[PDB]
């Protein structure tokens, strides 16, 4: 049985319902080294997610269903037994296992979803290797398509949507938006993008990173002075995380901000999102679903005084850095999808059209 | 024969003059039972027959209280229900009734569902040490909130609805759990809306716009949460779904008599005074944040396509 | 020594900073029948405020100077000793009774201010019983002037602003307003006016008897339906109790409320109110200074299930009745003293006009 997580810090107390967990003390160090408990790359994925050595949303999700590819190539079907049921009851402790090195995200949650539907659906009087090869393909197929033509849809959906001689703004890290931007450059627009970037992971200065190395003229800041570049800006791109059956936009913490700041300025905001991405699930602030990354990373060098060192050694002192922020769909304009554009309206009933209804 | 010519009667007679029975999901209960007792008692082969009888009894109903939309829009649900199985056997006569009457069996198990259904999804929306406000008495809402007070912590206000002070008896039923409630007038509702974390309301009917149908006050406390930006959610199950629009309807507000508002003892000033007390009124889309379901959550701009989902559109007029 | 009173009842968290005082638990209970400590004009005062039995602000600051009348009245310098700071100082213990039995009113403040000033202003060198009555004197012109006069012209201004055939909202009882509208309708204007009434005071009854008794038509109903009658309404009138430096409207409850669905309904609100209630203080919320009532009095006679009769013996149960709320400026549009018309920006300017400045 894998132990739980001790919640590392004090939590603020609206947050007290979430799990706070720290970077250094991980998970795997209660664990028998040749893991038989858990599937080993399902061990090596949780660790791996604990570290922060995948981050992205899309990355996230594929490096899931890579570790579920591995894992159900080496299942076996124990005798007297059928794959359907038994393959989907011994991937619930690893689900448990990557929930509790790090929350699920929307695409995790889809993807898993997606998968026990089709393990469910894989018939009784099936074989093995070939109901085992049918996954992989289908797993194949689901990843294939659901990144990599869902982004190339969107990049010319977006392109379409991008003019000559326009100031993009973009904030953090999301592959999707890098690629837009990229195929946009690469296709003749002729525009420059400014990256917005907030503490603590600094996740823009990889976009930035793509860009100069697509050669995109960039401009950089914080999201504390966007507020003082918005008046060049033509235009917000964002990329989301979750979608609601609201329509709201489930995504990093500073993208509600933006969006605000960017309705005050009169910019148009889109965000750029996939359909296996959409989510029944509805919320209407950043309080009752979010993750709570380690409050360690607020603490900020400062040459010789560090000033948050022991903030653990305050009694009245708390520290939070909240991962995800919802916007509402009264402040996002376009939702670009392989659909097309849609308006955050619309989220739910693409939602239907893609139950199979 | 005669006694279901009587049971309905009855039906039609404690509509109007009362509220019987009091919670609408029992009057939803009920009117499915008679639904389902007329469809049996009466000698239709023909499914147009049936049809022309159910809307004709359905228009009665309608007559006999319009403020009461359950019990219409569940004669709405019984018609769609009796197209789709007419649609299912010519896209069969005895099969018919049959399946038909298994259908309101299952529309009738899972209407006692949509109960605990709001309650289990009520965990998901309230966080530790929230501020909520309602007003009025909704058995939904506080089935909502003393199932996610088991889990959680958080307070509660309850603005009482002048004059049926209904809201008392709500934040004294939320006390009993142990939910911190304070209890104040609803004219103290935008004095202490700028405390407030989210609105948490019941409803009497959900209208095709989005627009809902509460008890009066309702819409200025809408009002107050849109002004102070705070999530305004709706728990309303999805039988009070009706497909009239606002204004295409006749017969909105339920006025009763103003003895509730001014007693009969301030004399001669009311020969003079003309008293008002409009006991539902009406609340636009545009301040409704969310709704929840027995389905799930969904956004005002949705109930549209709920209602392709449950109405016919020809049946919009009964 | 005056005992303190029992703050009865269990208060609001957020109101613990203030006290909820019950109306059958008096507090001259504690006190000799031939009052020493206290003047018998004040204590009968305090004892005519906490049993409620003087409500309207101008009511209580009539009251109020006419009580110290007759406390000066019957004062007699003590020998050597000098009135200027004896007679203030001498004040200060009734004052503090007074805020015991109920809190102080806007007008109540700056009347007390007024008369610390002028007992300061009086002449060393003059002799005891002219003084005295130069005292009488200046609170008769104080109050005659700026009640009545006030009155008077705000009268006249409002009427020039009341045209034919249009329905207006009033709220509560205040004796400005029911005179602006018995004048506008003696004048020989012709209009409509809806009283607007909330509970548990239920004090819209009072103006209600006073329109009908000067024949104007008049029509009732309880704030929650306010709503539902704005469509009908022309214009809103109110009646302020205090008007703070930043241009808030401090009021009966129900005043922000109203005025924030009148807004919402396009209906100008206009307020009523005098230059001696204007105060330099200045809130931004109705929990920072506000007073609670008898949370008894919430309790509703619905025949023969009194819902909230035993409240106290619920743990977890809180009643609470606010007396007063801010309207914040920019939810107002009139405000009509004896200076004439001005905008709610324009209070602090007039406060300055009427400091002597």
């Amino acid at each position: 049985q894998v132990p739980t997580r001790k919640d590392y810090g004090s939590k603020v107390s609206l947050f007290s319902h979430l799990p706070q967990y720290s970077r250094q003390n991980s998970l795997t160090q209660f664990m028998s080294i040749p893991s038989s408990v858990i599937h080993p790359a399902m061990v090596r994925l949780g660790l791996q997610y604990s570290q922060g050595l995948v981050s992205g949303s899309n990355a996230r999700c594929i490096a899931l269903l890579r570790a579920l590819q591995q894992v159900i190539q080496d299942y076996t079907t124990p005798p007297n037994e059928e794959l359907s049921r038994d393959l989907v009851n011994k991937l619930k402790p690893y689900m448990s296992f990557l929930t509790q090195c790090r929350p699920l995200s929307a695409s995790m949650h889809n993807a898993i979803k997606f998968l026990n539907k089709e393990i469910t659906s894989v018939g009784s009087s099936k074989r093995e290797e070939e109901a085992k090869s049918e996954l992989r393909a289908a797993i194949d197929r689901y990843v294939q398509e659901k990144i990599v033509l869902a982004a190339q849809a969107i990049s010319r959906f977006a392109y379409q949507k991008i003019s000559n001689g326009d100031v993009i703004l973009v904030y953090g890290c999301s592959s999707l938006v890098s690629r837009i931007l990229q195929e946009a450059w690469t296709e003749g627009r002729r525009f420059r993008v400014v990256v917005v970037d907030s503490r603590p992971w600094l996740e823009g200065r990889h976009t930035l990173r793509s860009l100069v190395h697509a050669g995109v003229p960039a401009s950089y800041l914080l999201i504390p002075a966007a507020s003082y570049v918005l008046p060049e800006v033509s235009k917000v791109l964002l990329g989301a995380h979750a979608l609601l059956a609201n329509g709201s936009v489930m995504s990093r913490v500073g993208t509600a901000q933006l969006a605000l700041v960017a309705r005050a300025h009169n910019v148009p905001v889109l965000v750029c999102c996939e359909t296996y991405k959409f989510c029944e699930r509805v919320q209407t602030d950043a309080f009752v679903s979010n993750e709570l990354d380690d409050p360690d990373d607020l603490q900020c060098k400062r040459g010789e005084h560090v000033a948050l060192a022991n903030w653990q050694n305050h009694a009245s002192l708390r520290l939070l850095n909240l991962v995800y922020d919802v916007t509402p769909p009264e402040l996002v304009d376009l939702v670009i999808t392989e659909l097309g554009m849609i308006p955050c309206s619309s989220v739910p009933v693409v939602l239907r059209v893609k139950s199979s209804d | 024969g005669s006694e279901l010519s009587e049971r309905i009667e009855s039906f039609v007679e404690t509509l109007k003059r009362g509220g019987g029975p009091r919670s609408s999901e029992e009057m939803a209960r009920e009117t499915l039972g008679l639904l389902r007792q007329i469809i049996t008692d009466h000698r239709w082969s023909n499914a147009g027959e049936l049809m022309e009888l159910i809307r004709r009894e359905g228009r009665r109903m309608t007559a006999a209280q319009p403020s009461e939309t359950t019990v219409g829009n569940m004669v709405r649900r019984v018609l769609k229900i009796i197209r789709e199985e007419y649609g299912r056997l010519h896209g069969h006569y005895a099969q018919l009734q049959s399946n038909i009457i298994e259908a309101i069996n299952e529309l009738l198990v899972e209407l006692e569902g949509t109960m605990e259904n709001i309650a289990a999804q009520a965990l998901e929306h309230i966080h530790s040490n929230e501020v909520i406000m309602t007003i009025g008495f909704s058995r939904t809402v506080e089935a909502f909130l003393k199932e996610a007070a088991r889990k959680r912590k958080f307070h509660v206000i309850v603005a009482e609805c002048a004059p049926f002070c209904q809201g008392h008896e709500m934040a004294v039923n939320l006390s009993k759990a142990g939910i911190e409630t304070t209890v104040m007038t609803d004219a103290a509702i935008f004095a202490v809306m700028s405390r407030v974390n989210k609105v948490i309301i019941g409803t009497k009917t959900i209208l095709a716009n989005g627009a809902l149908r509460a008890v009066t006050g309702t819409h200025t406390l809408a009002l107050a949460a849109k002004h102070h930006s705070t999530p305004l959610i709706v728990c309303a199950p999805m039988f009070k779904l009706s497909p009239q629009f606002p204004n295409e309807e006749d017969s909105f507000h339920k006025f009763v008599a103003p003895e509730e508002v001014l007693p009969f003892t301030e004399g001669d000033i009311l020969e003079k005074v003309s008293v008002h007390c409009p006991v539902f009124d009406y609340v636009p889309p545009e301040l409704i944040t969310l709704f929840i379901s027995n389905i799930g959550g969904n956004a005002p701009s949705y109930i549209y396509r709920l209602m392709s989902e449950l109405y016919h559109p020809d049946d919009h007029v009964l």
